């Protein structure tokens, strides 16, 4: 039913970082991760990591205010995958794997 | 400081070229390109001689790329190559504030058109955009990148002459 997903993030302050990761918790196929602005215009790619199971993603705020929208693309996967689970790790300033 | 105004329409990312004859080394060119209507995300660039960006940018469109930062990388590389200086698609200072220091004497061309960006959150679907705009051009006039433009001195620029094919048919049915 829901074959694509977004999450509207918090407003990042000028010169503030952002970290993101996807991991297939339910042995499902690998997804595309992306970061985009509040509109369509995109900021980044969630690259497939050295191990080859994690979708590592990075970005830092250069405009006056950054309001951000994480994408999780589920178009390349198992056909009608009843269960596909993912663990979405997202955070602002610490690269760790209140 | 000398300042000029221009308005126009971008029809699915094909831009408009403006000729700047006999510019002087050391001149500072200021360009501001703002959306006036439609969903156009403006793209401003400056060149020396004229070669058509629609061919090169059309190839970027064709890439349903690896994923988003692949587009950054590819657009960054193409823009840097095609223009001596460029500036982007929408944002805070409207859309295209671009300061360029003229490197040598001669004829220059500024290009006003579409970037390639995504519009939607339902799917990642990057395209050219369409719409009307206002272009503010400044010769040694810093107020142009401040978002304030008033026509100021002598004319130095105007519209530059290339063919674009589109054809169709359909069945017409007049009756009682």
């Amino acid at each position: 039913d829901t074959r694509y997903l977004t999450q509207h993030t918090r407003n990042l302050q000028p010169g503030d970082t952002f970290h993101a990761l996807v991991e297939p918790i339910g042995e499902a196929p690998l997804p595309r991760l992306r970061l985009t602005d509040s509109g369509g215009k995109p900021l980044a790619f969630g690259l497939i990591d050295q191990p080859g199971e994690s979708v590592e993603l990075n970005y830092t705020c250069d405009q006056d205010i950054c309001e951000l929208v994480v994408h999780v693309d589920g178009t390349d996967g198992q056909k009608d995958s009843g269960e596909a689970v993912y663990r979405l790790l997202v955070g602002i300033n610490a690269p760790n794997l209140s | 400081g000398r300042v000029q105004h221009f308005t126009g329409y971008i029809e699915d990312g094909r831009g408009i070229f403006y000729s700047l004859p006999d510019m002087k080394q050391g001149d500072i060119i200021y360009a501001s390109m703002q959306n006036t209507g439609g969903n156009l995300d403006p793209l401003v660039g400056i060149m020396a001689e004229e070669i058509d960006p629609a061919v090169s940018l059309g190839q970027v469109l064709e890439k349903a790329l690896a994923s988003e930062n692949d587009l950054i990388s590819e657009l960054t590389a193409v823009a840097d190559r095609i223009f001596l200086g460029w500036d982007d698609d929408g944002g805070k200072g409207y859309s295209a504030s671009l300061e360029f220091t003229i490197p040598r004497d001669g004829t220059y061309h500024i290009f006003a058109g579409s970037t390639i960006t995504n519009q939607r959150l339902d799917k990642f679907q990057p395209t050219y955009t369409t719409g009307s705009f206002q272009l503010i051009l400044g010769l040694n006039a810093p107020q142009v990148i401040s978002g304030e433009g008033e026509p100021e001195g002598e004319v130095f620029a105007s519209l530059a002459i290339k063919p674009e094919a589109h054809v169709q048919e359909l069945e017409i049915r007049l009756d009682k």
